[PDB]
């Protein structure tokens, strides 16, 4: 239980290391609480930026500060985008929390509005309700500013257009901030030189905690060569892999498309041309004839791995073939040995 | 059955003890006439296996095709998820332990349908682990139905083509009614002598084989060997072969449009790639083509005008662009040029003169 | 109007017997659809069908297809169904009216929102209504245009319903023009094979035009009659134009009701008694009338004195007169159309049919102007007096067994001349003599029997009909003409002059100055070009900067 | 007896869960230590194994399953969920069908609740879950991807014991995740399965052919030693290896030879594995040539002369009507001479056999290769010496 | 002045006649030089009169035919205005018809050509209407190919009686609705300066052009620099270099194509001296 208990500790974990990033939104939501206004705030970031922590933090700050009578009570509400199938059942959702209970969206939708015409509402990726005419998004930002409205919104996506198609990004962890996240739960153990090899990234943290335990179940089964066979095991391309382990006649299939390029210069060949320089090399190596059925079944071998990008094989001859890799990537593939 | 004993080797072998398991998916290709379908309900009848046999161009969706599946196993059916739910719940002291056989006719039109519904097949055996051979037949390659994520490979069957003496030894010898099977030997043999280089179907052959027999042996009941002689004009009289009335001045404005199709561009003035196509009329041009053409001068009147528009509308002449046809026509010729010349023929005008050829 | 209760009349006995004479030329052809159909009912996978062949005539024939569903609903044989092409542009609309028209050719007889229909109902209604009939029901599906059909719709239709088969003998009907060739082109080979067809005939529009005009406009039955103008220039909108038996009757109507609007002196058009009840209603107007027009006129001219005012004056011994013309009148022409019969099967024998071939053909060039004038005639005179012999003699004596059958029964007369002639050929058949009937046909009949429009009784107008030129106007449809004369023959005359003079394409830098070097005076022009638009004369064309260019030619 | 076939027969042609594992001894590990870490811990994790599709996979899984429940605290406490690509199209499919999986059935219906993953989260509280997903490419291109992202998203933040198993043969299938969904899978477990040595194919065919433990046995297990080591098997199994490098392929090579053996054939022999070797190499568009009409022939010689004259350009059935009708000119009598209507139902019959391709009026591309129409006119059983002569003649 | 009103009167003794035509089921029609408004007017004021007359001018581009179907719906009609179906509207109104007898409703179309008529469909209501006996059609036609239009269903569907009807009388309401070119540089003089300079020539002009036109309601828009516009004109591959730009702008400003302002940066800006209307029908012209 001693470096397994480190295994305990990886998957969530709390307290935030976002220290100043909190204490704005804490400041935006109190500003707006103690007005008795409304108001939204839209949080750009990449997926790994610890957003959501944050906020729910501010929230259970809030409420602490709620029972001390610090700050004007009380309700909260969240819903996520990527939660539900249809994006409408929001309407559902946000009434559901509040009271009036069940309703269609259509029903729920004129409800809020008349609820509108104190509540933190938080919205965590409303990337996802966007629609051709994103009614729902305009009464979202648009309940806010009603007067009779006393409502925060908290948007997090991740993009920073979203609001152009009262605004705070989280930018991407560094070196530092990752490093710091892992050592911030070690405790069991105040193998710290592979807390910092792990840190360089980018630019998640889930990749962090996800990874070094991976690097324990490596260790059982904590030093930094375990760190580098656990990367290598993860954001190793499987691409190169592939290409060296690939059968004889695959290979030279791949040969064939890299001669039928070479000559004319382009991304894209037909299964006609590459056939015609498969047929060369297996003369050239001793092999046997490549019949059609064969190549074409080796072409769907390349095809189904995504090696190969292929047009649908009712084309027959006129199959039209891209490289979903690099040609330079190929030759050191085939040329390492 | 005659000259498949071989595939039939191969294919009984394959199925092997009814209590066996036998490949998840077998594909036989080979043309319409190879004899597919005879052999293998011959089999599954004979034996006598559990199976099911469906056209899959009669069904053409998914509810269809898969209730008649379920419904001949002895079921609403929309998707191939319930498909193995309630194929698996299928199951009796008839089906309990045993081979299940379905049998795909024509499944060329499965790559129509549905992405899912081919892969689903191929590796219905462990989808369901029911122990089910789906038995796949159709004209086309099995390297045009691959899809690109693949699919569990089936075993590619060959059913070839039957040859000029299989044809006959099945042909001939199996219904040799009021003879010898020796003289409807010679008889088919002479049959083939002739319709062989253009049909080879097995189906139409014993059509032909039936028709012409009368004739053939004709000269016997009348007291007349060596019939080869009698019937191979009538038999080659088969071989390549198995009055339009038009108003006068439609039949001037089309011959003026057939005109316009063959002779085009700037060869109006001295007159007034065959098998490319026929060229496009502005309207004007073949209203200037017809009353030169014409020589009797007449001036134009709506129903003429009515006229060209009735000749478009019988698809006699068609206009690629139909949105514009009082803007500016582009319309085509379709008939001709035999058609042209009846009708330079019975008003007594020339096709061929005109003809720049 | 006395003369629309005439209309009504003759019109619906017009096409009553239009309707019948369909329906008896159907008999034949249609006893031979349900003999056919009913031979192959006499004697897998395998669609037989039934090709007719209509010629290019739409309208007329969907009440035979009303007929078929009915006739085929008849014989307690089938529950007929008809597909129409344009209906039909998917593989839905077919099984769904397949399935909808045979559950329904079960209802109209006993006398849901149709979104519901679709393939399975035809299998079960002869199978659930009965799958035991047990002689099974042909469902003759009329492809009203299977040429419309959509051909993979087609072929979609051919490979599943044939597919299906034989639990479904379906034939189908084939509403079509042209010969086999063609369906041999829509239709592919293996369609041509799996329809098993027997080509069938139907007939088309210029046999029931000679028919119908030999029998109905032709008839004795009614006083109305056609001048030669109105004749050539429908016949011409018939035969140059367009081939409908329809808009040849309502240009018949519209001849019939036009003339009939011309003046009341046709009151007396009807039988010599329904006329001569006119005649006493005569008033003094039409008195004057009938003492105004030509071949009265000219009947006036040929007379005598205070007889002469009588007419003139005093109208007793006219309308005495009156009935002294039209008696006469309509005496002549029963003594022509016996006649006019009597020469076709003559010269319809005949060859090179110089002077006609169809009997409208012979009416018309007889009417037209003199046959002994024109020359083809006396041509037709060389002719028989060539032929002679037995095929003469064969011909002739058709033309008795045949004529005679005419006067025996087609027409009564009993004019005594007919009677002679008779007995000339009996005593035949039992050169000269061919020459004697012939001049017999010639001063016997075509010198007086036969004789023109214009050398006629008095009275030839308004039972015979002028004034041929404002149908054209409110028919033909010739509205280019009175443009084009009108445009070229004054500032938008000029305008078109100008249109005409310049080259082809004129930049209007050099046309608004071209016409400022040739011609408030520009806007009319403007407005000459803008309706030569809207006319079309020109068009507002981008060939070039600002022009205005023709499409017409 | 025939108690041979019996056994291959679930080993070659279905997929027998008790085999020799091949070269996955380091993947396995992985596979089944994560195993037991979601099933007796409370781990929640998640998992890609991809590779080649006929290797690996499925029987990995299988075979980590079966070994984890052979554990009595597991057997009972633990529910296992089986999903594939294939069968469930729509994530709304997914989830009644993970309802149906964990008899959850009884929910029942009464209650629809507000969002997909409330429905979902309230199925698991009702005690970990093994989610397999199979044919995972296809999960993936779900509409916005809710039973993923939910699925992933559940595996972490929840805290309820979940383990997320995909199968896929796509290298491509980490740059098909959303941005979002990428992150939260357990980031990059990857196990990849991919091929192995000649000399261990070789061991595997004769492995394979085996038979276990079960005096009839051993005398089999001798002959099949004796055919791992031949001259032809070798060079028979090293023209598939070329090729293969798979052990699907592989049993598909040995069930067809396994026909060949009977009462009359006791054990396999080097021409058993020939012949069920021919019967896979067949050049399939070859075949179908061999059976067409002498007209066709001709057609599809005119279209090779066309390709060779017009460079490539497509065609229609005038100009092969044309250059067709060059040929039959050489003679004035009427041999090969006949009529439009049918020489295009031949060539009709071409394109309904996808010999032709199209894009008459309109253009056509012939898919046949030169070398194949060569070598088919060489094998054709009648062929005239008149229309090989033309095929020369370009 | 004197000739045309006795040639309107002519027709009207025609007029009684057409209300008999009407009653068998034609259609009465006027091919005129000119304008039958006082005489189809004067058939509104002399034969029609009465009630149920339905007037849509086609001419009149606001009428459409499905405002056509509830025009004569809508008010005359007075039963609703017509359902989304036409065909389903024609049948109520034809099943209040079919079931509601003897009335008579007499249309006047002045210039069938319009559009909206122009659609098939609109002819097949127009098809089937002026088939109902019901109403009845008088229309007026200019365009030569007005025929052509007319079909043999339709032609068989309107049964038409074609009239001498030569109209001399314009065309003044009707010549009211068109709008012609001869109505700062007008279009044409733009046209004939621009036709004979390059293509990259009138591609800079339409792109200045573009510019002055998208910005017209901003005051504080004097136009662009030269740079600017060399940009510009640069990623729109009109111009690859400074010279060219240069001389280009330099003999537009000859022709007084543009104009320069210095701005209070002492910076040239280029506008275009001519009117945004005639510019911005220049730009349609264009494509
Ligand atoms: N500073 C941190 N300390 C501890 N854990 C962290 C930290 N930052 C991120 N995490 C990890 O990230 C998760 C919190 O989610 P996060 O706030 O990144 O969601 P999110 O950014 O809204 O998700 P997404 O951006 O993908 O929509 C935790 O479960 C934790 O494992
Ligand atoms: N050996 C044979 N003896 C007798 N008839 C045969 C033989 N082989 C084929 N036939 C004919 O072919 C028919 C069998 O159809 P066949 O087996 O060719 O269908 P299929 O090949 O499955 O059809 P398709 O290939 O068009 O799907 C029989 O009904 C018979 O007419
Ligand atoms: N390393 C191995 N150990 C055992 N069997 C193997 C191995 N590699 C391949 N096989 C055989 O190949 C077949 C592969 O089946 P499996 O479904 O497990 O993977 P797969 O075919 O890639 O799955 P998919 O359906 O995704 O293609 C099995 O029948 C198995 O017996
Ligand atoms: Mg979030
Ligand atoms: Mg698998």
């Amino acid at each position: 239980e001693a470096r397994l208990r480190l295994h305990v500790s990886a998957v969530p974990e709390s307290l935030p290391c976002r220290e100043q990033e909190f204490q704005d939104i804490y400041n935006f939501v109190e500003s707006k609480l103690l007005d008795h206004t409304g108001g939204c705030m839209y949080i750009s970031g990449v997926p790994g930026t610890g957003k959501t922590a944050t906020v729910h933090e501010v929230i259970r700050c809030l409420q602490q500060a709620a029972q001390a009578n610090d700050v004007p009570p009380f309700q909260y509400i969240e819903v996520n985008g990527m939660k539900l199938t249809e994006p409408h059942q929001v309407y559902v959702q946000i009434l559901q929390k509040l009271t009036g209970q069940k309703a269609t969206a259509n029903h729920a939708a004129e409800l809020l509005a008349k609820q509108f015409c104190t509540t933190v509402l938080l919205v965590d990726e409303l990337d996802i309700l966007w629609t051709h005419k994103q009614d729902i998004m305009y009464n979202l930002f648009d309940w806010p500013t009603h007067k009779e409205a006393r409502l925060v919104v908290l948007a997090i996506a991740n993009t920073m257009d979203l609001p152009e198609r009262t605004r705070m990004c989280f930018q991407p962890y560094t070196y530092s901030q990752l490093q710091q996240i892992l050592r911030s739960r070690l405790k069991h153990l105040k193998i710290q030189l592979v807390a910092r090899k792990v840190a360089a990234l980018s630019g998640d943290a889930r990749r962090c905690l996800d990874i070094c335990r991976r690097a324990t179940e490596i260790c059982e089964f904590v030093t930094i060569a375990h760190s580098m066979e656990a990367v290598d095991e993860m954001f190793s391309s499987s691409y190169i892999t592939a290409i060296k382990n690939s059968s004889v006649l695959e290979q030279s299939f791949l040969r064939a498309i890299l001669a039928e390029f070479r000559r004319s210069g382009l991304e894209e060949a037909t299964f006609q041309q590459i056939y015609s320089q498969h047929v060369a090399l297996c003369r050239m190596e001793g092999l046997p004839y490549p019949t059609m059925s064969e190549t074409m079944a080796v072409c769907s071998h390349l095809g189904s791995c995504r090696l190969l990008l292929v047009e649908p094989s009712r084309n027959d001859l006129l199959l039209r073939v891209r490289l979903n890799v690099s040609q330079d990537d190929v030759l050191y593939a085939l040329k390492d040995e | 059955v005659l000259c498949r004993e071989s595939q039939v080797s191969i294919l009984q072998s394959l199925f092997g003890e009814r209590h066996h398991f036998s490949f998840p998916s077998i594909f036989i290709y080979g043309h319409t006439a190879s004899g597919k379908t005879y052999v293998t309900q011959t089999l599954l009848k004979t034996l006598e296996l559990p199976h099911v046999f469906v056209n899959c161009v009669e069904c053409f969706t998914l509810r269809l095709l898969l209730e008649q599946i379920l419904n001949k196993l002895n079921t609403c059916e929309t998707f191939n998820d319930f498909v193995r739910l309630f194929k698996q719940v299928t199951t009796a002291e008839n089906l309990k332990d045993q081979t299940v056989y379905i049998v795909l006719d024509k499944a060329e039109y499965l790559r129509d349908m549905e992405a899912n519904l081919l892969p689903g097949f191929l590796r219905l055996q462990e989808l369901a682990d029911r122990n089910v051979t789906v038995l796949f037949l159709s004209e086309i390659v099995w390297e045009k139905f691959r899809p690109n994520t693949g699919c569990f490979e089936p075993f590619v069957l060959y059913f070839p083509d039957y040859s000029i003496g299989n044809l006959q030894k099945i042909l001939s010898h199996d219904h040799p009614p009021e003879y010898s099977a020796d003289f409807y030997a010679a008889y088919i043999n002479i049959l083939l002598g002739v319709f062989y280089t253009v049909c080879r179907d097995l189906k139409e052959l014993r059509h032909l084989a039936v028709l012409n027999f009368p004739k053939y042996c004709e000269p016997v009941v009348k007291g007349e060997r060596k019939l080869w002689r009698n019937i191979e004009p009538h038999l080659k009289k088969a071989m390549q072969t198995v009055h339009v009335e038009l108003p006068y001045y439609s039949k001037f404005i089309l011959i003026a449009a057939y005109l316009a199709s063959y002779n085009p561009a700037r060869t109006d003035k001295r007159f007034f790639n065959h098998l490319l196509g026929p060229k496009p009329f502005p309207l004007d041009r073949l209203l200037a083509i017809l009353y030169s053409i014409v020589d009797s001068r007449v001036a134009p009147t709506a129903n003429i005008f009515s006229q060209i528009t009735s000749l478009v509308t019988l698809q006699l002449l068609t206009l690629v662009g139909h949105d514009d046809q009082l803007d500016g026509p582009k319309y085509k010729c379709t008939v001709s040029l035999d058609f042209i010349r009846a009708i330079a023929r019975t008003v007594n005008f020339d096709i061929i003169k005109y003809l720049y050829d | 109007k006395l003369r629309f209760e005439t209309y009504q009349l003759i019109w619906q006995q017009m096409k009553s017997e239009n309707e019948r004479l369909q329906e008896e030329l159907n008999k034949n052809l249609f006893d031979n659809l349900i003999e056919f159909l009913q031979k192959s009912h006499s004697g897998l996978r395998e669609i037989p069908t039934a090709a007719l062949v209509l010629g290019v005539n739409v309208t007329d024939h969907d009440l035979t297809f009303g007929s078929l569903t009915e006739a085929l609903q008849n014989n307690v044989t089938p529950y007929v169904v008809s597909l129409q092409a344009k209906d039909c542009p998917d593989m839905k609309h077919f099984l769904q009216k397949l399935i909808s028209q045979l559950m329904d050719c079960c209802v109209d007889i006993k006398s849901y929102m149709t979104v519901t229909q679709k393939t399975d109902p035809k299998m079960l209604s002869k199978k659930r209504t009965t799958s035991s009939q047990w002689q099974s029901p042909p469902v003759v599906v009329i492809l009203k245009d299977m040429e419309s059909f959509a051909t993979k719709v087609l072929q979609d239709f051919i490979i599943i319903s044939s597919q299906h088969l034989h639990e479904f003998p379906l034939i189908l009907i084939f509403g079509i023009a042209t010969s086999p060739i063609i369906i041999h082109r829509l239709l592919p080979h293996a369609v041509s094979s799996l329809l098993c067809i027997e080509l069938f005939q139907s007939l088309s529009c210029k046999e029931h035009l000679t028919t119908v005009l030999d029998k109905l406009l032709l008839t004795t039955q009614f006083p109305f009659k056609i001048n030669e103008k109105v004749l050539q220039v429908l016949t011409n909108i018939f035969l140059y134009h367009d081939f409908s038996v329809q808009n040849f009757i309502k240009g018949l109507q519209l001849s019939l009701l036009e003339h009939f609007y011309s003046q009341p002196l046709s009151v007396l058009c009807c039988n010599l008694p329904e006329a001569k009840r006119r005649i006493n209603f005569l008033s003094n107007n039409q008195c004057e009338n009938i003492r105004r027009l030509p071949s009265f006129r000219r009947y006036v001219e040929k007379q005598a004195s205070e007889k002469q005012v009588a007419l003139l004056t005093n109208e007793r011994y006219l309308k005495e007169e009156t009935q002294l013309l039209l008696e006469n009148l309509h005496v002549y022409h029963m003594n022509y159309f016996l006649v006019l019969r009597c020469l076709h099967k003559f010269t319809s024998s005949l060859p090179k049919y110089p002077l006609g071939r169809q009997i409208r053909e012979l009416y018309c060039t007889c009417l037209e102007k003199n046959i002994w004038d024109s020359e083809e005639y006396a041509s037709v005179l060389q002719l028989l007096r060539m032929l002679a012999k037995d095929e003469l003699m064969t011909i002739l004596e058709k033309c008795f067994k045949v004529f005679k059958s005419y006067c025996e029964n087609h027409l009564g007369s009993t004019a005594k001349r007919i009677e002679e002639f008779l007995a000339q050929f009996q005593s035949l058949d039992a050169k000269f003599e061919v020459l004697r009937e012939n001049v017999v046909n010639f001063i016997d009949c075509l010198v007086r029997e036969y004789l023109l429009p214009p050398e006629t009784q008095p009275l030839h107008e308004v039972v015979y009909f002028s004034a041929a030129h404002a149908l054209r106007e409110h028919l033909n449809a010739a509205p280019r003409i009175a443009l084009h004369t009108a445009l070229n023959n004054p500032d938008i005359c000029i305008a078109y002059k100008l249109h005409l003079e310049c080259s082809r394409l004129i930049n209007l830098v050099d046309w608004s100055e071209a016409f400022a070097t040739v011609v408030i005076i520009h806007a009319r022009f403007i407005r000459a070009v803008s309706e030569l638009e809207l006319l079309g004369f020109i068009k507002p064309t981008k060939q070039k900067t600002d022009h205005v260019a023709r499409l017409t030619w | 007896l025939s108690q041979v076939q019996r056994i291959l027969r679930e080993r070659f042609c279905r997929q027998s869960p008790h085999s020799n594992l091949f070269g996955v001894q380091v993947q396995y590990k992985h596979l089944s230590e994560l195993l037991k870490r979601t099933a007796l811990h409370g781990e929640s994790n998640s998992v890609l194994i991809i590779g080649p599709r006929g290797s690996g996979k499925t029987m990995l899984i299988n075979h980590a399953l079966k070994e984890l429940m052979e554990i009595e605290e597991v057997s009972e406490n633990v529910l296992q969920v089986h999903l594939n690509g294939l069968l469930q199209i729509n994530d709304k499919i997914a989830l009644k069908e993970i309802t149906r999986q964990l008899n959850l059935e009884n929910v029942v219906g009464d209650k629809v609740f507000g969002s997909f993953a409330e429905n979902l989260s309230f199925l698991l509280e009702a005690c970990p879950v093994i989610f397999i997903l199979d044919e995972f490419d296809l999960f993936a291109h779900h509409k916005n991807q809710t039973l993923l992202y939910n699925l992933f998203d559940i595996s972490q933040s929840a805290q309820t014991p979940i383990a997320v198993i995909g199968l896929t043969c796509r290298l491509d299938i980490l740059e098909l995740l959303e941005k979002r969904v990428k992150s939260r899978f357990s980031h990059r477990q990857i196990h990849l399965m991919n091929s192995f040595g000649f000399p261990q194919y070789v061991k595997i065919f004769k492995e394979q052919l085996s038979l276990p433990a079960e005096v009839f046995a051993e005398k089999w297990n001798e002959n099949v030693q004796y055919l791992s080591e031949d001259r032809s098997v070798q060079e028979v199994l090293q023209k598939h290896f070329n090729i293969s490098k798979n052990l699907r392929s592989l049993h598909m090579l040995l069930m067809l030879a396994l026909n060949r053996v009977t009462a009359s054939h006791p054990f396999m022999t080097a021409v058993d594995l020939m012949e069920a070797s021919q019967l896979c190499s067949m050049d399939s568009k070859a075949n179908i040539v061999h059976g067409l009409s002498v007209l066709e022939i001709c057609l599809i010689i005119a279209m090779k002369h066309l390709n060779d004259i017009y460079e490539e350009e497509p065609f229609n059935f005038q100009m092969v009507y044309n250059e067709f009708q060059k040929f039959v000119q050489r003679k004035a009598h009427s041999v090969y001479n006949f009529e439009k209507p049918v020489v295009m139902k031949a060539f009709e019959h071409l394109q309904q056999l996808e010999l032709i391709k199209p894009m008459e009026y309109q253009l056509m591309k012939l898919l046949l290769d030169n070398t194949q129409i060569m070598n088919a006119l060489q094998k054709y059983p009648n062929c005239p010496t008149d229309v090989r002569q033309w095929a020369t003649s370009s | 002045s004197a000739e045309l009103k006795q040639l309107n009167q002519q027709y009207e003794k025609l007029f009684h006649k057409w209300m008999l035509q009407l009653h068998l089921g034609f259609n009465i029609v006027l091919y005129g030089l000119g304008s039958k408004r006082d005489l189809l007017e004067r058939f509104r004021t002399t034969m029609l009169q009465d009630s149920i007359h339905v007037v849509i001018n086609g001419f009149f581009p606001g009428i459409s035919v499905k405002s056509v179907l509830n025009s004569i719906t809508e008010e005359v009609l007075d039963h609703m205005g017509t359902f989304r179906s036409i065909l389903d509207q024609l049948d109520w109104i034809v099943n209040k018809f079919k079931e509601d007898s003897s009335l008579e409703l007499f249309l006047l179309i002045h210039n069938l050509d319009s559009q909206m008529l122009r659609g098939e469909k609109s002819q097949q209501i127009i098809g089937q209407l002026s088939s109902l006996h019901n109403i009845y059609l008088i229309a007026s036609i200019d365009h030569l190919n007005a025929p052509l239009m007319w079909d043999h269903a339709k032609q068989s569907l309107f049964n038409w009686l074609w009239y001498e009807t030569t109209t001399y009388s314009p065309y003044t309401e009707e010549t009211s609705y068109e709008n012609s070119l001869l109505v700062s540089l007008p279009l044409s003089s733009l046209t004939h300066v621009l036709r004979s300079l390059t293509p990259n020539a009138r591609g800079i002009f339409r792109l200045l052009i573009k510019y002055q036109l998208d910005n017209q309601d901003n005051p504080s828009y004097i136009g662009l620099s030269f740079q600017d516009f060399y940009q510009q004109c640069r990623e729109a591959f009109l111009v690859n270099s400074d010279l060219t730009l240069r001389a280009q702008l330099t003999e537009f400003r000859d022709h007084k194509l543009i104009r320069t302002k210095k701005g209070t940066d002492g910076v040239e800006y280029l506008l275009i001296p001519v009117d945004n209307g005639t510019l911005t029908d220049f730009l349609e012209k264009e494509e």
